[PDB]
């Protein structure tokens, strides 16, 4: 994975190039984001549990999903389901703090979608159950870290369609 | 950087990041103007910083640049210090990330592969690095001359 | 099934199933018309074991219908007491099998993390699965219910 | 896998029905058949090595598959091939007893007409080959169970085609 | 092949061959022309040698063509000794080869499989090689006798 | 894999025959190269490292392959380039010695294009260095023993394509 100092390292490095100007600021803007990034971490860690609670009873229960027939039936495929969705969030988390996404494509979006369709995981679901994830994490962390988590969970959306 | 190792780290755990962790990159952006200051005195400098560092080198070593030597003539002398160049950049870049991984990665795994197949004498390219540190450190505070000479040192160690 | 058990068992021996395990099935199914019965009963009065072991349920534990309870109000009731009727279900579907297989696969599995988030105080969900068991125990004889009572005693155990 | 008995409740489940007067009846049928099932499996055990002895004598021997630049040339593919007659007739008796092929799909058949294909493995022929490994247990087991063991021998055979 | 064998070795070892199997290759290769020698006498009279060594075989043991045996009648007997034929032809592999590997891969791996199903008496096979063995010696040097032995030997305590 | 001696064999064996006059005149045309073959492989691995060093000089320094951007650039992948090369040159001393490419199909070559593609290895500088080895192997090994190495360095560049 990158972080943000580290791609745009790798972006000098593939032109051979010290750090220029607009480097030197990407980097400057990384670091005066730091500890806003640390303190929305420390929140949504300290949070973890009921941001999914939320998030699953705002977009998935007392619906056919979690009936007889669902993909959110039985209880070992509603762990699985809730347990997706703390990873989501828990990669959401890192992927803030290193302000890039290259861990989800990394860790998290590798044969993923190829996956779900083989075992039948509803993917419009999953990407609704997300997004209420970042509706609910946006309340609870404010709107500037809010804006940033929502870049990582749409990132997640997106790899998953 | 100390961002991704604490990621990487926490991942392996199935966990977040640890209050530590935390107020490890929190000391870590702190810091980012100082080391991002040192990595622009070498940028700028860096002309300086190679031609001098390549003078004293070739009076240590005189070998390398005398016949039978892997940096004999114009042509393999301005080739040797395009590699100290190399070293230089990428020491900048280490400074900034906080660690010497991007050294590694770039410049030093396999680094003996490299050097041993072209016949390059790696002691001298340690003795090179320890002379861009001698000229590089002059130009910075004690302080920060301090802090640098770790990436240089790094270099210097792992030149094997 | 002890039928599927059984051959899981021989295929990873690379073997035909043993004698032993070939009078078990034998035994199996020349039980299979008595767990069937019991079955049925337990279908057949499906309603008023769930009605009268949630009444029970809510005796022994007001609050989870009392005001900041999991189960509070018509809503929350019906969905516990919908719960129940869950596992009434996969009990029945438990002793026609002969065993806990099917309600460990669709009722037990990763129950806890299904039940933590959703803040539904488990114990207490043990509990009305007693209930259960009390209400459906009366609708059996003597032998049919110490026999049913290995089903219900299991998901209690296993309500961790 | 599922047995007869565990399909017919996956069946209901999926409705989130008790089981109803349809899946009472197929578990009575299968128990009705409990005996004759595991006396067959008793006798196709007790014949395993001669049954496949028979089908092989029938099917495959002193042909163009037995001889150099046959399949079946070199004792490393002869035995090969038996035992991959002995897996077939072991599964097939796995999969009568249990009432229900699901087995077959999961241990047996997965992938496996792309490994045959893969190292030259006459698929006809095997095919031939387990037809007539139905015949001689059929002669075996009786009429009835003979029908049943057929179910599975077929099962197997549509697999590879 | 000795050739193969070294390659081998020396690939997983992830080198170069040694000297010494460099000059084991240098030996093989020259002893290639006494080897030949020896596959093609063996090739020129194996028409006699399986024929005199089927008589001899069934002179030991008439069980296998006597009725109830399993070379009972002319068909089955001239399988037999199509199999005879088999063997001593992979054994003319093996003595180009230098090593018994031909023998092994094209009719001894799972060769204990494949004569129990069909009920062929293995150790009747095994005295059937001796029987070959026999025959064939007496049509070669002392020396190339000798050589040849390790072959015949092999196949038959490998007849298990 | 196969060396001249056992291909011979199964060329034999699939058609059931004993060794003819074709058939031993190839072993015969083995084993009277034999020597030459030992002689060039001890060659070969006497300057393996100078080989590689010469070929790699003529062929991919001081281009846009070593420099930032390129295939070759950071030491990681200078390594790994010459690392392929001394496979290649070993493998291919192999080959020679069986008088056989079987071994490169097998253990050098076997998904290797498919790999190649996936990294960004450049396939077309690749086998301008080995070809630029086989030209430094022949000067080395002499004419004939270089027509015979060169068999094998060509397969190996058939098969990147
Ligand atoms: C929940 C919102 C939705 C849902 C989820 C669901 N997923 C599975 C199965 C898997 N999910 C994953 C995903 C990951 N595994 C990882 O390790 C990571 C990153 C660390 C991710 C993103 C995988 C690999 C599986 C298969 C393996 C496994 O079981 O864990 C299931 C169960 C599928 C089954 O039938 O077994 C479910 C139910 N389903 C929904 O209905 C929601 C919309
Ligand atoms: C100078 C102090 C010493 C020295 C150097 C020297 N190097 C070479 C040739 C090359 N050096 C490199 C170096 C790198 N490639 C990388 O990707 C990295 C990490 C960023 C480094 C450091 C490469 C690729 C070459 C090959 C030439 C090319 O660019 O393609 C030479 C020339 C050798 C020759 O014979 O051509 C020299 C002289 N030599 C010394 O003796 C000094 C001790
Ligand atoms: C009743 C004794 C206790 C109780 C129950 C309760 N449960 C819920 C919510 C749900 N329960 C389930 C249960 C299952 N899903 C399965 O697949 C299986 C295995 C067959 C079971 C047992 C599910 C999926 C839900 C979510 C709702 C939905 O159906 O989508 C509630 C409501 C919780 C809420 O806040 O909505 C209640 C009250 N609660 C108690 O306190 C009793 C101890
Ligand atoms: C025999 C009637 C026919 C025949 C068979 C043959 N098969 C192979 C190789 C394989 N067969 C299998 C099949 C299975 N393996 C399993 O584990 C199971 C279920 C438990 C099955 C159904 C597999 C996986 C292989 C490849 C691995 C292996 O060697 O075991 C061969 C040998 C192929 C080779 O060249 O090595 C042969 C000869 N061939 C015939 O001619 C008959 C028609
Ligand atoms: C003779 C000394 C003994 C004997 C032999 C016997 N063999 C068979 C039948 C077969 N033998 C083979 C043998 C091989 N197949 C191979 O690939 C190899 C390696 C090269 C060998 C050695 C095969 C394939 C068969 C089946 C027939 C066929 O060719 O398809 C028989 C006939 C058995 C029968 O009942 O038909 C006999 C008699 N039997 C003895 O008793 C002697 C001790
Ligand atoms: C050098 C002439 C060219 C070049 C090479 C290059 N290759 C890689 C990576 C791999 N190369 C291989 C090839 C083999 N591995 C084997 O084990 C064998 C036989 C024993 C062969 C032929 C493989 C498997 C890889 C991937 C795994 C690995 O890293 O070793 C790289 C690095 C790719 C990366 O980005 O990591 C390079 C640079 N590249 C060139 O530019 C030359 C033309």
């Amino acid at each position: 994975m990158q972080d943000a100092i580290t791609a745009v390292i790798n972006s000098s490095d593939v032109q051979g190039k010290y750090l220029d100007g607009s480097a030197m600021e990407k980097l400057k803007a990384y670091f005066q984001t730091g500890e806003l990034r640390v303190r929305a971490a420390t929140t949504i860690s300290a949070n973890a549990a009921e941001i999914v609670k939320d998030a699953v009873a705002k977009s998935l229960l007392y619906s056919d999903i979690t009936r007889p027939g669902g993909n959110m039936y039985t209880t070992r495929r509603y762990a699985a389901c809730i347990r997706d969705l703390d990873y989501y969030l828990r990669y959401s988390t890192y992927a803030m703090l290193a302000g890039d996404p290259s861990i989800l494509d990394e860790r998290v979006l590798n044969g993923l979608k190829e996956t779900y369709n083989s075992l039948g995981v509803p993917v419009g679901a999953t990407v609704q159950a997300i997004q209420a994830m970042k509706e609910v994490t946006a309340t609870l962390v404010g709107a500037d870290a809010g804006k940033e988590m929502g870049v990582y969970f749409d990132y997640i959306c997106s790899g998953l369609s | 950087s100390i961002v991704t190792k604490s990621i990487v780290n926490a991942d392996a755990e199935a966990r977040y990041l640890s209050p530590g962790e935390l107020d490890r990159i929190k000391g870590f952006v702190t810091s980012g103007e100082r080391r991002l200051r040192i990595a622009q005195v070498l940028t700028e400098s860096r002309e300086r910083i190679v031609k001098q560092a390549g003078d004293q080198l070739f009076q240590k070593r005189p070998d390398v640049v005398s016949p039978g030597g892997n940096a004999y003539g114009e042509e393999m002398t301005a080739t040797c210090l395009r590699d100290m160049d190399y070293y230089l950049r990428l020491i900048t870049y280490g400074v900034v990330a906080g660690d010497v991984t991007p050294i590694e990665e770039i410049g030093l795994v396999g680094v003996r592969e490299m050097y041993n197949s072209l016949g390059t004498p790696i002691p001298a390219v340690a003795e090179a690095v320890r002379c861009m540190k001698s000229v590089a450190s002059s130009l910075l505070s004690g302080e920060d001359a301090a802090e640098a000479a770790s990436y240089f040192d790094y270099v210097v160690g792992a030149m094997q």
